[PDB]
C-alpha cells in the first residue's frame, strides 16, 4: 500500500 | 516484567480525505521506531503538511493533534510519484520525533514533541471506548473517503482527456455533486456513469 497527503492550508 | 512503557495510543499521520493513517500501533514498545512512505494527492503537488495524531478513531479530525509542520519544495509533479518517506520515533524518554522527507529534492523538515502531550488516561479510557464504540461507524467513513479520493482523481484525471463532452462534463457535475456527499455508492454509481460517457475518448 501507500498514502497520499493534501497541500498545505 | 510486570510492567512496561507503551505507547498508549495509536499515533500517525492524516492522510487525504481526512483519515488518521498510522506509523505505530497502540500499546506498542517504546522506544520504538516506525516509517512509512507517502506521496502527494495531487498533480504538481508542490508541497504537504504532515500532522502528528493522537487516538483510535478513523477520522483525524477525531484524534489528538500533537503538531504539524510543512515540507516544501517538492518538484511539481504527478500524484503518487513523489516519494515521501514520513518517521516516527519515540526514544526512551518518550520523546517523540516526527520527520518527513522528499526522497527527490532531499528536502526534509522535522518536529519534536514533548513527552508529556498527547491523551490523558481519563481521555485515553474514552478514546477506546469512544473507538469500537462506532467501530462499524468508522469502517465506513473509511471506504467512503476511499472512494471519494478515487472519484476526486477522476474528477481530475478526466477532465483532461476531453458530444459526448457535453455529456461527460455532465456527469462531471454529477460526480463532483456525489463525492461531497456521504453516500458512498452513490459517488462510485455516479463514477459509473462517467466510465460509460467517456468510453468513446477511450475508442
Amino acid at each position: 500500500k501507500l498514502y497520499a497527503l493534501p497541500r498545505p492550508t | 516484567v510486570l510492567l512496561l512503557d507503551v505507547t498508549p495510543l495509536s499515533l500517525g499521520i492524516e492522510t487525504m480525505g481526512g483519515v488518521m493513517t498510522t506509523l505505530i500501533a497502540k500499546n506498542t514498545t517504546i522506544p520504538t521506531k516506525h516509517s512509512q512512505v507517502f506521496s502527494t494527492a495531487e498533480d504538481n503537488q508542490s508541497a504537504v503538511t504532515i500532522h502528528v495524531l493522537q487516538g483510535e478513531r478513523k477520522r483525524a479530525a477525531d484524534n489528538k493533534s500533537l503538531g504539524q509542520f510543512n515540507l516544501d519544495g517538492i518538484n511539481p509533479a504527478p500524484r503518487g510519484m513523489p516519494q515521501i518517506e514520513v518517521t516516527f520515533d519515540i526514544d526512551a524518554d518518550g520523546i517523540l520525533h516526527v520527520s518527513a522527507k522528499d526522497k527527490n529534492s532531499g528536502k526534509e523538515q522535522k518536529i519534536t514533541i514533548k513527552a508529556s502531550s498527547g491523551l490523558n488516561e481519563d481521555e485515553i479510557q474514552k478514546m477506546v471506548r469512544d473507538a469500537e464504540a462506532n467501530a462499524e461507524a468508522d469502517r465506513k467513513f473509511e471506504e467512503l473517503v476511499q472512494t471519494r479520493n478515487q472519484g476526486d482523481h477522476l474528477l481530475h484525471s478526466t477532465r483532461k482527456q476531453v458530444d459526448d463532452k457535453t455529456a461527460i462534463e455532465s456527469a462531471l457535475t454529477a460526480l463532483e455533486t456525489a463525492l461531497k456527499g456521504e453516500d458512498k455508492a452513490a459517488i462510485e454509481a455516479k463514477m459509473q456513469e462517467l466510465a460509460q460517457v467517456s468510453q468513446k475518448l477511450m475508442e
